[PDB]
């Protein structure tokens, strides 16, 4: 879920969902699905989301 | 569609022949792979199968297992309560009646 | 003798080389072995599998995978795929192997109460004395005598007799007179809801017996779940057959090892399968006849000896006036 | 504040979690332990303890 | 007086061996130091190659990430599914490696004890050649099937009384062909869950697909192969499930090249008809007079006996006995001799063993059930 | 005048050796006093034949019962104490309990 501009609560795959900021240049109409987001390890800063997986 | 191969048959062989002459995004599976321990494993399997299927191309996909899998006998409270529950639930909910543009005409035998 | 000077130079060189080996080995070993001990002292995990293209992976106490191209502080032969090893949490190098491939009550199956008892006590079991000795204490120690002749030692015994002739008494006799590896087995303790128990039990016990060659396995009422096979239409469970056939192809089918000491101290053998007695499982099948007339009185006075008795007791009349 | 600083003075010690025992080895006790649920621990004690009070 | 020469020679050779062993040990010590320095390598799994560098992965026991390879892990063969290793620091792929081997396979692939070749147990005189016509026919060479063309079968099925030689037949073939005998018996696959057995079975199929000349042994398929009734217990439904899965695996989609199966059990009648379609039920036939005496001989070679053993006596003393049976006969002969410790063996002891084994036969009943 | 109730049902505890520790507790509290009574029941629920499963579960019973075997009679026997383990049925016995 997104709260504000380029910032969203995002389910993790490690064990702790987080509410992080994202790279703003990402098209705002692309963060709607629970698709394969990608962030930094510690910062957990969203860089982009990938459609496919698994 | 449906087939059934008894002793001295080759019903499956026909399927593989078509699998040759088919030249699109067809995925092969076996319904036996849907029965594990935790919740909805095979159910979620077939769910994501449907998703990726309607995603890539609504061309073709096929699965091969009917016996002991597509079990109309929902009625025995001895064994496979949640197991047969999720099995036949995935079966029917994925029947969807149909979806009319996906995975055209899986068979089984 | 001009070469004596060059020989002395070479000997001083060999002494310096031995001192350099001493340095590089012991001095550096202070550090290296001390770090190894630290990992051992300051603070148990599983091997995954083996490659040498040496190349092994680590399964942790925390259930985590960790490959290494070189194993290091242990030997791959001392290891195998799936081995418990006390390992460096940090380096992920195996330090030592864990030789605890044993379960809790599968290890408790080795008992050590062992109350003492000889063949003199049991009255009416003379042939029992002879054959029990010959097939228990000799396959325990005189394994070569059969090899001297060159055929085989005996392969399993069948202790049968009605309740009041005794067969577990032979278990107690093998316990007292023979001090080999005590490892019991019985019937009721096989009853389980968790389907598939005796398989791993039998496998691990077989390995442990390979470690413990004088492997006495007295299986009282061994016919309990090792039983004649059935054939019906959904009438009967299967896990009994699972463990039974697993033990069949475990003991039989492979692994020739004279360490076998397997006995059935049950009541009847008519319920046993022809798959359970042929020629290598329970070789001899001798009965426990009812104490005939004065064998009964023998057992009786065995009861009637410690407890203080007025010697005005003729056990003959006693045994006679209660026949069968 | 009857003892509101002694509790701030007891602070120099924070050790000794639950740490249940399992078994022990030979040639040195090497008692085996699990802390709460995490793993098995073939430990070597802090020698300022009794080799049998554990 | 060259005492210095030879004395210093001995001292220097001793010090040479000592310093050599100790410096090699110091080298192995620095090597273990490097092994410490060569940190462990977590094993994760690349979920999919997004691009030639962005490999979308998930830790085999953790979260998912996207990293690259070290330098030369040969992405050519590296595709989603293959097992790789990961960097300690950056999780980057440091080394890909062959897939797992699922321990149980080694339990049915590494226990194989080497033993005698294919001439020990009798009664299978004509079977020895029968077994070879399928047992070395593809093993020796399949190029004959380029002249001819016939597609190789997978195996056959045995039967007979329990442990009476079918076990020993398998042992003999194993210790005789000696290539890839996967000694599986499938006795305790289904513990309490559903697809785990079929899962490991699929793994074994893949493993056999790796190497060409694989050999598959399967005795006591009783509670695994079996027959498919209506819905039985949950366990029964699982068994029939894995049955259909095994039956569907037989045909699969791609020919499993150069692998041969060995189906066996005491009661192969238990198998479902949809499964019993195994070129033929080869049998270990009852050793008769000739065969009984042949095995009886072979059980009595290395005895401290003499030219005394009466052959036809034991022959007519018999009512059907296989290699294991007359092995027990010679054994109980040497035992009733060892009763009072006769290091030699007289055929009298053979007859005493005949007594003991005839007493054992009293514990037999209903000794045959025909399959198919 | 001594009667100490210890029911085998409460003795169904889920801590390893805690059962055996209660064994020593009761056995030595009894030996302090005299003419005692200790009443273990539900040995049907406790067990008489040494059932073993690879479940890794009910083995505190194992150690506890071996400790009991050690501490009941012989090794300072009950004497002026009665520690009673009884059943509804002699159904599942063991060659270790028929001892006089
Ligand atoms: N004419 C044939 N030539 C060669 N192989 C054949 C032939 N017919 C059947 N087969 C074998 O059967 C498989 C393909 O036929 P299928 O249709 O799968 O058989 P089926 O009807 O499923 O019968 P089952 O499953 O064995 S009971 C292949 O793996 C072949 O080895
Ligand atoms: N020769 C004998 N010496 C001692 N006891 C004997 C003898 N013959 C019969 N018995 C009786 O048989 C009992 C021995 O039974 P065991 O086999 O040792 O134990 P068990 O649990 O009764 O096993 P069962 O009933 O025979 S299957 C004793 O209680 C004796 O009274």
């Amino acid at each position: 879920e997104a709260v504000d501009q380029n910032t969203a609560i995002v389910g993790s795959t490690t064990g702790s969902n987080y509410y992080v900021r994202i790279l703003s240049t990402i098209d705002r109409e692309l963060l709607k699905p629970n698709a394969s987001v990608a962030l930094h390890k510690h910062s957990n800063a969203l860089v982009d989301v990938l459609p496919p997986e698994a | 569609v449906l087939m059934y191969g008894p002793p001295g048959c080759g019903k499956t062989m026909l399927a593989k022949a078509v699998a040759h002459h088919t030249t699109a995004a067809f995925i092969r599976v076996v319904g036996s792979e849907f029965v594990q321990k935790y919740l909805g494993e095979g159910p979620r399997m077939v769910r994501d199968v449907f998703r990726l299927a309607k995603e890539n191309a609504p061309a073709i996909i096929f699965i091969d297992e009917i016996d002991a899998i597509a079990t109309k006998r929902f009625d025995a409270q001895t064994g496979a309560d949640r197991e047969v529950q999720r099995i036949l639930l995935e079966l029917l909910n994925q029947m969807d009646g149909f979806d009319q543009n996906v995975n055209v005409k899986v068979i089984m035998a | 003798r001009t070469r004596l000077l060059d020989s002395e130079i070479k000997i001083m060189k060999s002494e310096v080389l031995r001192v350099t080996h001493e340095l590089q080995a012991m001095k550096d070993k202070i550090k290296e072995n001390s770090e190894k001990i630290k990992v051992n002292k300051t603070l148990v995990s599983n091997v995954i599998e083996l490659l040498d293209v040496k190349c092994a992976v680590i399964k942790t106490s925390t259930r985590q995978t960790y490959f290494l191209p070189v194993i290091g502080l242990v030997d791959a032969e001392k290891l195998k795929p799936g081995d418990l090893v006390g390992v460096n949490k940090d380096s992920y190098l195996i330090l030592e192997t864990l030789p605890t491939e044993y379960d809790s009550r599968v290890k408790a199956m080795e008992v050590d109460e062992r109350p003492t008892e000889q063949y003199s006590d049991i009255g009416g079991l003379d042939k029992q004395i002879q054959e029990l000795v010959e097939a228990i204490v000799l396959p325990m120690n005189h394994k070569e005598k059969f090899e001297n002749l060159g055929i085989q030692p005996p392969k399993g015994v069948l202790m049968y007799g009605p309740p009041g002739t005794g067969k577990t008494l032979l278990a107690r006799a093998c316990a007292a007179q023979t001090k080999a590896t005590f490892l019991k087995l019985a019937g009721p303790q096989l009853v389980q809801m968790f389907i598939g128990d005796g398989a791993k039990l039998v496998r691990d016990a077989f390995a442990l017996a390979k470690e413990k060659a004088p492997s006495i396995i007295f299986i009282d009422e061994l016919d309990a779940i090792g039983t004649k096979r059935f054939d019906s239409e959904k009438a009967g469970d299967r896990e009994v057959q699972r463990t039974m056939l697993e033990l069949l192809n475990q003991l039989d089918g492979f692994q020739p090892n004279t360490q076998v000491k397997v006995i059935a101290a049950t009541n009847r053998v008519d319920i046993l399968d022809p798959a359970l007695l042929r020629s290598g499982r329970l070789d001899r099948k001798i009965e426990f006849p009812m104490p005939n007339e004065e064998a009964r009185a023998r057992i009786m006075q065995i009861h009637s000896r410690k407890m203080n008795v007025s010697p005005d007791v003729n056990y003959e009349e006693l045994a006679r006036c209660t026949d069968d | 504040a009857a003892d509101k600083q002694t509790l701030q003075s007891e602070q120099p010690l924070q050790v000794a979690r639950c740490t249940k025992i399992i078994n022990a080895d030979s040639e040195d006790p090497k008692y085996i332990i699990n802390v709460k649920q995490f793993a098995k621990f073939v430990v070597d004690l802090s020698d300022q303890v009794a080799p049998t009070d554990i | 007086k060259l005492l210095e020469h030879k004395e210093i020679d001995g001292r220097l050779k001793e010090l040479r061996e000592q310093l050599k062993e100790l410096t090699k040990q110091y080298e192995k010590s620095e090597n273990d130091l490097k092994a410490l320095q060569s940190v462990g390598q977590i094993v994760g799994e690349v979920l999919k190659q997004l691009t030639e560098e962005k490999f979308i992965v998930k830790a085999t026991n953790g979260p998912r990430y996207v990293v690259g390879c070290r330098r030369q892990l040969d992405k050519s063969k590296l595709k989603p599914g293959t097992r790789v290793a990961l960097d300690m620091t950056t999780l980057t792929i440091m080394r890909y490696l062959p897939r797992e081997v699922d321990p149980l396979v080694y339990n049915m692939s590494h226990e194989d004890p080497g033993n005698v070749s294919y001439s020990e147990i009798g009664g299978l005189s004509e079977q020895i050649r029968e077994l070879r016509e399928v047992i070395e026919l593809p093993l020796t060479n399949p190029e004959l099937f380029q002249r001819v063309g016939i597609i190789p079968p997978k195996g056959c099925l045995l039967y007979g009384p329990p442990g009476t030689g079918k076990t020993l037949l398998a042992r003999a073939v194993a210790s005789q062909l000696d290539c890839n005998f996967l000694k599986v018996v499938s006795s305790s696959i289904v513990d309490k869950y559903i697809g785990e057995s079929a899962r490991l079975i699929r793994e074994m199929f893949n493993y056999a697909r790796d190497h060409q000349p694989c050999i598959i042994f399967m005795d006591e398929i009783d509670a695994i192969g079996g027959r498919r009734f209506s819905e039985g217990t949950s366990a029964d439904r699982e068994i029939q499930r894995t049955l259909m899965e095994l039956l569907n695996q037989m045909d699969g989609f791609d020919t499993l090249h150069r692998v041969k199966m060995i189906m066996a059990t005491n009661r192969p009648d238990t198998l479902d008809p949809a499964l019993l379609r195994l070129d033929r039920k080869i049998h270990i036939d009852l050793p008769n007079e000739q065969a009984r005496l042949d095995i009886l001989k072979i059980h009595a070679g290395p005895i401290t006996k003499h030219g005394e053993i009466d052959y036809e006596a034991i022959v007519k003393l018999s009512d059907g006995f296989n290699g294991a049976d007359l092995r027990n006969v010679c054994t109980e002969a040497g035992m009733f001799a060892i009763r009072a410790d006769h290091d030699f063996v007289v055929q009298e002891d053979f007859m005493k063993a005949v007594r003991k084994v005839a007493d054992s036969k009293k514990l037999e009943s209903k000794l045959d059930y025909k399959p198919v | 005048a001594c009667f100490i109730r210890v029911i085998g049902s409460e003795l169904v505890q889920k801590y390893v050796g805690e059962g055996a520790r209660m064994v020593r507790e009761l056995f030595e509290m009894a030996r302090t006093k005299k003419a005692c009574l200790i009443f273990f029941d539900e040995i049907d629920a406790i067990g008489g034949a040494r059932f073993d499963d690879g479940a890794g579960g009910d083995n505190e019973v194992q150690r506890t019962m071996l400790e009991l075997i050690n501490q009941l009679d012989g090794f300072d026997p009950r004497g002026n104490i009665k520690v009673l383990m009884a059943t509804n049925r002699p159904d599942t016995l063991d060659p270790a309990l028929m001892r006089p």
